[PDB]
């Protein structure tokens, strides 16, 4: 196993379902809104 | 969609020179404490139905006209 | 390997006990206090010339220093045809001490563990996770199928499970069939995947007091004593270095060439 | 040493190439200015990658610096089961690679000297007085068969004849059969009268640039240039390498396992 997989679970001549099974570092920030 | 909870901290949010002290929360004055960025480490799994060619891709980037009335 | 067909008629060949010693080597291993308690300089070439005596030729008994159990668990270096290990006897490190034992009495191959890119599992019960170094903290999350954490979280160290802090060698048994992350000190330690092969037939360990203690098999059902595990009571180090030359033939008859075709860099001291 | 009968038919085996790189290992020697030249603190590991492309399996292959030609006469230890010698050449110093090719190449059993006490006599031709050290300088007083000096005095020692000045090796060939008083620096340098019993068939020594003015006898009649006496030219030392490298199935094939057993207990590499 991996921490950044890519893994088949099905798969079709057009479609097919992935399995991604990833570590991500969210980096957020706040927006304020003021009126004077 | 990552989903938070709230606790509030020792902290206390106050407006100095004023009489509101004590309060608890976080207001929406300066949020960010003057920090570039807030950092969460996160994991995720999922199984997501693509088309099985690597080569379609679905639109990304736009262009944006609403509230033209605004 | 060919089969071997031997006729129960032939005939008892002499004692090789002559020639084995005069082209073999003898490592002997020691901690650091006895040579402080025996407090001499020449104390080597004593027991050099004690061992002549008993039929080993000039230099060809190979004294080697190890400060205590811990620091010897790194990566030990075991260099002769035979090796002793003189291993000191403490209540408060019985595990130490045996894993060290399970790492120098047994045959190991190992491969490394890069853990930051992979998610590792244990296929069966001869697969152990070998870590050392100068400080080996591991903690340990098992995971799902969607590779998430039972009772842990992947991202949050803090909630792993702690199977091991401040060692310099330690054998980590998870449960077998079930992926695991793992955060271990990189930095001050070397994780590596291993499946032990069988006994290792050249090294035999003597525990200098104390009693049986040693479990160098990680099922809780077995605890075996091979003959190459010794255990003698002691007070003075010149008494158990005495007993060590003096009854040296029934230590190496305890022992058999390692018979192991290796691939690894270790030297070693040789005739 | 028992009579091997063989027929002229018996099958060829397939290639030991592969399993004999599986199962060996090498000793590459090479100057300081090498190193210096290369000018990259991983040039030692893209080898061995470039070894294990060649078939040596990584580890196997041990890289090992001396400073000179002089430097490295003294006491040479040579550890893999085979070893190969980059000796530069220098114009100058000509007998000094000749006695280098001579000790690293032959197989001599030796024995400890007393000059202070006995005189000395080399029996045959076999018989050498190989002196090595930080300086050796021996000089040589030939007795008569009333022990007293030819053209020299055994009180004085001025009146004694040089045949070595602050060398770091030196192989010394007196006359058989006459007694000499030999003055030595035995506070910087050791003497042992040697034999020499036949060929080191696992030591290849690579001549870098000059020619062929290496002499392992010390016959005037024979200049052999054995196989295992390798010569190329070069600018640059990474070509060298990369030289050796390729053809290394080449020059493995010009060398042979020791086979002598020998009755000292030394420190080795072996796989
Ligand atoms: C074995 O021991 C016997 C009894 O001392 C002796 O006669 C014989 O020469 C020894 N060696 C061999 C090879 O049998
Ligand atoms: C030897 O080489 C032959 C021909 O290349 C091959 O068929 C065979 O498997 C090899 N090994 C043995 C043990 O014969
Ligand atoms: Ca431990
Ligand atoms: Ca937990
Ligand atoms: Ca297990
Ligand atoms: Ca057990
Ligand atoms: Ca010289
Ligand atoms: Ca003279
Ligand atoms: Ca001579
Ligand atoms: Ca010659």
């Amino acid at each position: 196993a991996q921490a950044n997989e890519d893994i088949v679970v099905s798969k079709t001549s057009l479609w097919k379902e992935m399995q991604y099974n990833r570590d991500i570092t969210i980096r957020f920030k706040f927006a304020s809104s003021i009126v004077k | 969609r990552f989903r938070f909870r709230l606790t509030v901290e020792e902290p206390s949010f106050s407006i100095t020179r004023t009489r509101v002290s004590r309060l608890y929360g976080l207001p929406a004055a300066n949020p960010n404490n003057g920090k570039e960025y807030y950092e969460v480490a996160g994991r995720f799994s999922l199984i997501s139905l693509v088309p099985s060619n690597d080569d379609y891709q679905t639109p990304i980037t736009n262009s944006v006209t609403v509230r033209q009335d605004l | 390997n060919l089969p071997i067909t031997g006729s129960m008629d032939t005939a008892y060949a002499n004692s090789t006990q002559e020639e084995t010693f005069l082209t073999s080597t003898l490592c002997l291993y020691y901690p650091t206090e006895a040579a402080t308690e025996i407090n001499d300089n020449s104390w080597k070439d004593t027991l050099s010339q004690l061992f002549l005596t008993k039929g080993w030729p000039t230099g060809s008994v190979y004294f080697k220093e190890y400060t205590d159990i811990a620091s010897f668990s790194v990566d030990p270096q075991l260099y002769c045809d035979y090796n002793v290990v003189l291993m000191k006897y403490d209540a408060t490190l019985q595990l130490d001490m045996s894993e060290l034992a399970d790492l120098i009495l047994n045959e190991w191959l190992c491969n490394p563990m890069d853990i930051t890119l992979y998610y590792y599992q244990q296929t069966d019960e001869a697969n152990k996770w070998i870590s050392m170094g100068s400080s080996c903290t591991i903690k340990v999350c098992p995971l799902n199928t969607q590779t998430l954490g039972i009772g842990c979280l992947t991202t949050d160290t803090a909630t792993f499970e702690e199977v091991a802090t401040a060692e310099k060698l330690v054998i980590t048994d998870v449960v077998d069939g079930v992926n695991h992350k793992l955060d271990v000190t990189t930095a001050t330690c070397t994780i590596r995947n291993c499946k032990k092969l069988g006994p290792r037939e050249n090294v035999a360990v003597i525990q200098v007091g104390g009693s049986d203690v040693l479990d160098i098999t990680a099922d809780p059902t077995t605890a075996p004593q091979t003959e190459r595990m010794m255990r003698i009571n002691w007070k003075k180090w010149w008494q158990v270095f005495y007993t060590v030359v003096d009854y040296v033939n029934q230590i190496i008859q305890a022992m058999s060439k390692r018979s192991r075709s290796l691939n690894s860099a270790a030297f070693y001291y040789r005739i």
